[PDB]
């Protein structure tokens, strides 16, 4: 059903032999190639294969010393296990051509902890400019453990241990299939028994796999530890990206609450007990998930001190407000430019960029890191190497917990305090002189949900000899929200002729109340969906534009045993290669009613300025010199709105089939 | 080195029959004999081999209803689920001989939840009086999940993915060898990777596998849902037990926290936080365990209707206290009866006794299981059949959580209220005419701990063909765990006439933590005891030597059932497990020494066994005596009016041999 690349010889023994490395991620293959290449490789004579010495022999001294013991969890939010990772990064980043790329790499899926390899690994294909364009597994093929619910592992572990179904009729009632010689197990999103409470009615978007694997892809592609000089004039846009991207998720993710009759995401204080409670069903061979009960107190003993850090990192913002400019970090800063922006993302993320350095160094303590250490709800790490881990302490698995869209919640509005600094668009600066929309029409808009597989063979152990024969065939199928392809047709009135930038938005058209929501206090609620350039002719014309063909959003990933097939045909897809790290399209929706759900859809038409000619860390970043979100990258006078070229739409999200997932996994 | 004991061909195959059921307990070999007995068992049809009519049809409605299915976690502690067993309990007891006991089960491990029929297979052994002699192998070969962390458990399934070890010498490493066909996993306890507050510090004696698996035979042997009425002498002594093996058990625990140097159980409030988290590491195949963070506050919505509960089941009493004499329960009690000690036990465990009954019924809710389930921090059940289990669900578990100390503390305390309503004894009462206790002297006091390995292989899901071969006992954890060298104990006595009496050996702490010495009047109730026996006196001197390996009260390690099929085998059956099944491990006797030697004493009482006009031998082979459990430390003293020359404290020292620490056998080199 996907979108294609044609791709050469040359780029498929390559593409091959990166893949290879995420087979059977949590064994050793002595009869593989990479081990072999990893036992020939005297990492001791090698200092040439590397273009920077420092960071070689940096590695060896680190090396000497040891590194996270293998089987153990890997978390970036840790500083010994993060120098650690940086360090083997920059290995893999520095490495001169892909042979010492990949002979390092295998030297480090043979010797290192397989997470730690892992994170490392994804990190370096995406960042190597003569690795750019190769494609990875979806993070729930990788890492299976932190996408998959204990039941559902469990059900895979004992079939595993008894080699096959006893019986296919027992087997059938647990939800264990067996297909083309392949065991399928039927997932169920979790009970009131892991959110016992409301936000078990949303589990169906925050425990999707895509939503989950898209935060993992988008801290990947540009790391908070590292700089972003690679990017060249995107560094002076980082905390402009960093805004942007919680703003556009926070606002998809209040729909859904909308729709599920559930109101703002709420507030919540250091020193007061949050509200709602996360029970994670994952464990960590040794530990299970720490649990965060309802009505914990954030403020006891142990969090004192990480409270009282989190209290200044905030109030050092309030103050910075209160002066309007100030020097912070070598810089003069003025809240009344765009230099400001940047700033206020980088210093709500302490990345490398606020402090003008390439990597965060070991004694720069972070905000997010002490604020989700202190609302994972942990007891304290035993050692170095050995934390008990919570969903916050992964990307891949911090879209489960409540807290997270709280703790984000909190610092995008300390952002909007700020923005109240920047002057409002006026009405020449978003008039779009001799040109109007007369129209906009929408083909039904129907959400639903259908099954889905993936490969979650990772997280299942097999024996020498099956190992010979790297092997899979352990799927979860699990029903997932998506939507029917629409057409959007915009009719146009013009009188000159020009390229226009066509934007596409949608925002809720009332609150909880049933009460209509004024610009004034919705602009953050809208979320993109399209961008395109257009050449406009005189007079009247339309413009076509499917969903199917939406600048922001992807397809489905395909598992690897696909990928392979079509590599097998000379062929890549293009949404996996062209765009990993944007939305998929299943999810651009949120969940509709049988009724209509009530939402708007926001069409603006202005001038298109020829402009930057990069190389995109993001596909957010598109070639225009406007700001992300523009025009609703900003708090807004209602009554400049009303230009010809903005049309407001009301339009009704429909759904169809079963409304409750639970209903597609039931038994005969 | 087992106390063995004889038995004919017919026992063997009843006992081989009995446990053939703790094989492989998750799974079916469907060409078991137990197999084709169990699916084709027509309850209806066979309703004349039970001598009781309504259970078979009360069980055979709730069974159309349909009982609790497979897999999911039992607990006794849920309604529905404890009526279930209860049902099917009734079913094994009634049966009218062993056959029909023996294809009743068959019938049941086939199509019932196995939590469920282990559960109540186990009571029914224990409780047939024609199974009486029988052996049941140790809970925690029975249930090796509940005795044990993730971590083990998780490189034991891992093993069994990969058909082994892909690398003998990274094994190593991990603690997993292969010895023989067998692959031993060595295992720490939680403490060597998880120390949230000081509690910790005394994880070999809350994980300890002996410990726990006592808990669960002391539920078994009398659960609080069934009258005692088949023990005769014991109904109008039940109370009286349950505090007793309460007492006892804190006495024995709070010696551990003196030794580690930890103090008094902390008291807490329904309506206050609590202080000690429990951070449990073991896995259920559906879920993970609960959590208490640290300082959990009790009172919060999710528990206003429990805590109101707990509040007024207190108060009720503390109500029965200022009264000291009133009618409860259509009965009229007094408080200056020792013998109200009945009501006061069955009171606080809700048992079937105190409505005079023979089961509990759902609507008399019980304090004990409300508090563990306010304590346990888990959120509610899904549904009648769904819970989120604490270590506080089962009796297998329940020792691992501090806050089960505190509970029963807390319920020990006000019966230690009541207590105070009885006279002291006089001078009178506890003076041994013409005898004196001369001496005493013990044989050095040494703890250590040695490895200890057990059979978990029910942990593991085998394949089709391993079930056939019978290749499914291949499985043991290795695991430090505390002992102690075996010491003698001389007690030299005069009298002057010759008699029969009564000699009685407590251990006891010898300071505060002030370090101020222990007066009786306060610290009876931290007197743990050791040795009950009788011996003739003679005119003149005596010399009576006791060792620590002949102690009634406690027994030695339970075999594997492994090495009980080889014995079967020779015709022999180890003593121990038959009738001192529910006794408290001779390893654990002694709190672990320090190495300087830690001061107890040792308390050492003989008085006259006059005749033996009422003596326990229906649950308990205990008080062959008309005397009060703990007798004479089961009331408050008096320093002054108690000494006399027939009691004799010794000043004792408890040492410590080789490593101090549990992980240092688990290092690998
Ligand atoms: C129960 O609980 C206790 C306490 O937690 C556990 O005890 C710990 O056991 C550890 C071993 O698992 C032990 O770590 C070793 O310490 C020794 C002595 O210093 C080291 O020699 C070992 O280092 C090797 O492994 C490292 C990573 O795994 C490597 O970084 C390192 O390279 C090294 O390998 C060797 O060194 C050479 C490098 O030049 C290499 O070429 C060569 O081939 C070697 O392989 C471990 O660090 C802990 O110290 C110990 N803790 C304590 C306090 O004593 C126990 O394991 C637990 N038991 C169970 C069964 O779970
Ligand atoms: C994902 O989640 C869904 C929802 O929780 C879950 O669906 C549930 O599945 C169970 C079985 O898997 C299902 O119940 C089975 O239910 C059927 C239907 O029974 C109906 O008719 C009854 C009268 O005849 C009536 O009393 C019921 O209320 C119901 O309308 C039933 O035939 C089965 O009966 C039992 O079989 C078991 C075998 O284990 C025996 O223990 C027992 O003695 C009975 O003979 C059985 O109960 C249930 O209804 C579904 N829940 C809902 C809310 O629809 C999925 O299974 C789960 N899927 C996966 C893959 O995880």
């Amino acid at each position: 059903e996907f979108k294609t690349t044609p791709v050469d010889a040359a780029f498929v023994e390559k593409q091959k032999k990166i893949l290879s490395l995420f087979y059977n991620v949590n064994e050793i293959s002595y009869e593989a190639e990479y081990y072999k290449v990893a036992q020939d490789f005297n990492i001791e004579a090698s200092k040439d294969c590397y273009t920077n010495m420092k960071a070689y022999e940096n590695f060896m001294m680190m090396y000497k010393v040891g590194f996270l013991p293998k089987n153990l969890e890997f978390s970036i939010f840790y500083e010994k296990m993060r120098e650690e990772a940086i360090a083997l990064f920059k290995l893999f980043y520095y490495a001169k051509d892909f042979e010492c790329f990949y002979k390092t790499a295998c030297y480090a899926r043979v010797y290192m902890n397989q997470g730690m390899f892992l994170y490392a690994y994804y990190i370096a294909i995406i960042q190597r400019s003569d690795t750019a364009s190769f494609v990875l597994p979806a993070p729930y093929e990788a890492y299976p453990q932190y996408f998959v619910n204990m039941e559902v592992k469990n059900k895979m572990d004992y079939v595993k241990m008894m080699d096959g179904c006893l019986d296919e009729k027992i087997c059938y009632n647990y939800g264990i299939i067996k297909e083309n010689e392949q065991f399928v197990m039927y997932a169920n999103y979790s009970n009131s028994l892991t959110y016992p409470n409301n936000e078990d009615r949303i589990a169906y978007l925050t425990e999707d796999v895509g939503l989950n694997a898209y935060y993992y892809y988008f801290h990947s592609h540009l790391p908070f530890w590292w700089n972003s000089g690679k990017y060249g004039a995107f560094k002076e846009r980082r905390g402009e990206i960093y805004f942007f991207f919680y703003q556009q998720l926070l606002a998809r993710y209040y729909m859904e609450r909308l729709t599920n009759g559930l109101g703002k995401i709420p507030e919540f204080s250091w020193y007061s007990p949050l509200r709602t409670g996360y029970l994670p069903p994952f464990n960590s061979f040794y530990y299970p998930f720490a649990q965060r009960s309802n009505d914990y107190e954030l403020h006891t003993e142990k969090n004192y001190e990480e409270i009282r850090f989190l209290d200044i990192y905030e109030k050092t913002f309030f103050q910075y407000l209160q002066q309007g400019h100030f020097k912070a970090f070598d810089k003069k800063i003025d809240l009344h430019s765009s230099k400001a922006v940047n700033f206020v993302g980088n210093y709500w993320q302490t990345n490398a960029d606020l402090f003008e350095e390439d990597f965060l160094q070991f004694y720069q303590r972070s905000y997010e890191v002490n604020a989700r250490r202190v609302l994972g709800a942990a007891p304290k790490p035993f050692n170095q190497y050995t934390f008990i881990p919570s969903a916050l302490d992964f990307y891949q698995t911090s879209a489960r917990d409540p807290a997270f869209y709280q703790l984000y919640k909190r610092i995008v509005q300390y952002i909007i305090e700020f923005k109240q600094y920047q002057v409002p668009y006026t009405q020449e600066a978003l008039h779009f002189v001799g040109l109007k929309i007369s129209d906009v029409k929408v083909d039904k808009m129907v959400t639903f949900f259908d099954h889905f597989d993936f490969d979650a063979f990772n997280t299942v152990y097999f024996s020498k000899e099956e190992l010979k024969s790297s092997p899979h065939g352990y799927k979860v199928r699990q029903p997932r929200l998506n939507h029917k392809p629409f057409t959007v047709t915009i009719d146009i009135k013009s009188d000159v002729a020009t390229n226009a930038v066509v934007k596409m938005f949608l925002g809720p058209k009332y609150d909880e109340n049933g009460f209509p929501f004024s610009l004034e206090d919705n602009w953050m609620n809208f979320y993109e969906l399209d961008w395109f350039v257009q050449k406009v002719n005189p007079g009247q014309s339309q413009i076509t534009r499917s969903s199917t063909d939406f600048a922001f959003f992807k397809e489905d990933s395909l598992p690897m045993a696909e990928i392979y097939k079509l590599l097998d045909q000379g062929k890549i897809p293009t949404d996996m290669f062209n765009s990993s790290d944007t939305m998929p399209s299943r999810l651009m929706l949120p969940k509709g009613t049988y009724d209509g759900f009530p939402f708007q859809l926001f069409v603006f038409v202005y001038p298109y300025e020829p402009t930057p000619k990069e190389s995109e860390p993001f596909k957010a970043v598109v070639p225009d010199n406007k700001p992300f979100g523009y025009p609703f990258d900003r708090p807004v006078l209602p009554q400049y709105f009303k230009q010809p070229n903005m049309f407001f739409k009301k339009v009704l999200v429909y759904h169809e089939g079963e409304l409750f997932p639970y209903l597609f996994n039931i038994p005969h | 080195t087992i106390k063995t004991k004889n038995v004919d061909a017919v026992f063997v195959e009843k006992q081989k029959k009995i446990l053939s059921f703790f094989q492989d307990v998750s799974q079916l070999n469907t060409d078991d004999e137990y197999y084709k007995i169990g699916k084709d068992y027509d309850i209806e049809m066979n309703m004349d081999n039970y001598t009781n009519k309504k259970a078979v049809e009360e069980f055979l409605k709730m069974y159309r209803t349909g009982f609790m299915p497979k897999n999911l976690e039992f607990s006794v502690f849920y309604d529905k689920m404890r009526d279930e067993a209860i049902a099917l309990f009734h079913l094994f007891y009634y049966a009218k001989d062993f056959e029909t006991f023996y294809k009743t089960a068959c019938f049941a491990r086939v199509h019932l939840n196995q939590g469920q029929f282990l559960y109540a297979f186990y009571i029914a052994v224990i409780q047939r009086s024609d199974c009486h002699g029988f052996v049941v192998p140790a809970p925690y070969e029975v249930y090796p999940k509940m005795f044990m962390n993730m971590e083990v458990l998780q490189k034991i399934y891992v093993t069994k993915m990969q058909d082994g070890l892909i690398n003998p010498e990274a094994a190593a490493k991990y603690g997993i060898h292969k010895e023989n066909d067998y692959f031993v996993y060595k295992a720490n306890y939680s403490n060597a990777v998880l120390y949230n507050n000081e509690e910790q510090r005394l994880t070999y004696f809350t994980e300890d596998i002996g410990m726990n698996a006592y808990y669960y035979y002391f539920h078994s042997h009398l659960p609080f849902w069934w009258t005692s009425e088949k023990y005769g002498a014991l109904k109008e002594r039940r109370g009286e037990v349950y505090f007793y093996f309460y007492q006892q058990l804190l006495a024995r625990y709070y010696f551990e926290r003196l030794t580690n140097g930890l103090g008094k159980i902390p008291e807490f409030s329904w309506y206050s936080p609590i202080k000690t988290g429990y951070y449990p590491l073991m896995l259920t195949k559906f879920t993970p365990f609960a959590q208490r963070p640290d300082y959990y506050n009790l009172h919060t919505e999710e528990n206003y209707e429990r805590v109101r509960f707990l509040d007024t089941y207190e108060k009720t009493f503390v109500q029965f206290l200022q009264k000291d004499h009133f009618e409860a329960f259509g009965q009229k009690i007094d408080f200056h009866d020792p013998k109200a000690i009945n009501f006061v036990g069955n009171y606080w465990q809700d048992n079937a006794d105190l409505y005079g009954e023979e089961v509990t019924k759902d609507y008399q809710r019980s304090y004990e299981v409300f508090a563990r389930r306010v304590l346990g921090a888990a959120p509610m059940p899904f549904d009648k059949y769904t819970f989120m289990p604490s270590a506080m669900d089962f009796y297998q578990t329940s020792l691992r959580d501090p806050a089960f100390y505190q509970l029963y503390n807390r319920i020990v305390e006000y019966i230690v209220e009541f207590k105070q309503y009885l006279k002291p004894y006089t001078q009178d009462k506890l003076y041994f005419d013409g005898v004196k206790i001369t001496d005493v002297k013990v044989d050095k006091l040494t703890t250590f701990f040695e490895n200890f390995e057990f059979d978990a292989s029910n942990s593991v899901y085998f394949s089709k063909e391993e079930i056939k071969n019978n290749h499914v006992h291949d499985v043991k954890v290795r695991q430090p765990r505390l002992n102690h060298s075996p010491f003698n104990v001389n007690i030299e006595v005069d009298s002057n006439v010759a008699s029969d009496a009564v000699v009685k050996i407590f251990l006891a702490p010898k300071y505060d933590d002030n370090g101020i010495p222990l007066t009786l009047e306060d610290n009876w109730m931290k007197f743990f005891e050791l040795d009950w026996f009788t011996t003739k006196l003679t005119a003149g001197q005596n010399k009576i030597i006791r060792n620590s390996n002949e102690f009634v009260i406690f027994k030695e390690d339970s075999v594997p059932m492994t090495e009980i099929m080889k014995m079967l085998d020779e015709g022999k059956v180890p003593f121990d497990m038959s009738e001192e099944f529910c006794y408290m491990p001779k390893r654990l006797m002694l709190p672990r020494g320090t190495e300087g030697g830690f001061p107890f004493q040792l308390f050492v009482f003989v008085y006259p066994f006059d005749n033996k006009g009422k003596d326990l031998a229906p649950f308990e082979s205990f008080v062959l005596d008309n005397k009060p459990l703990g007798f004479p430390l089961d009331r408050p003293v008096v320093d002054a009016l108690f000494k006399v020359p027939n009691m004799y404290f010794k000043d004792i020292f408890i040492y410590h041999e080789g490593e101090r620490f549990p992980y240092k056998f688990n290092i690998p080199s």
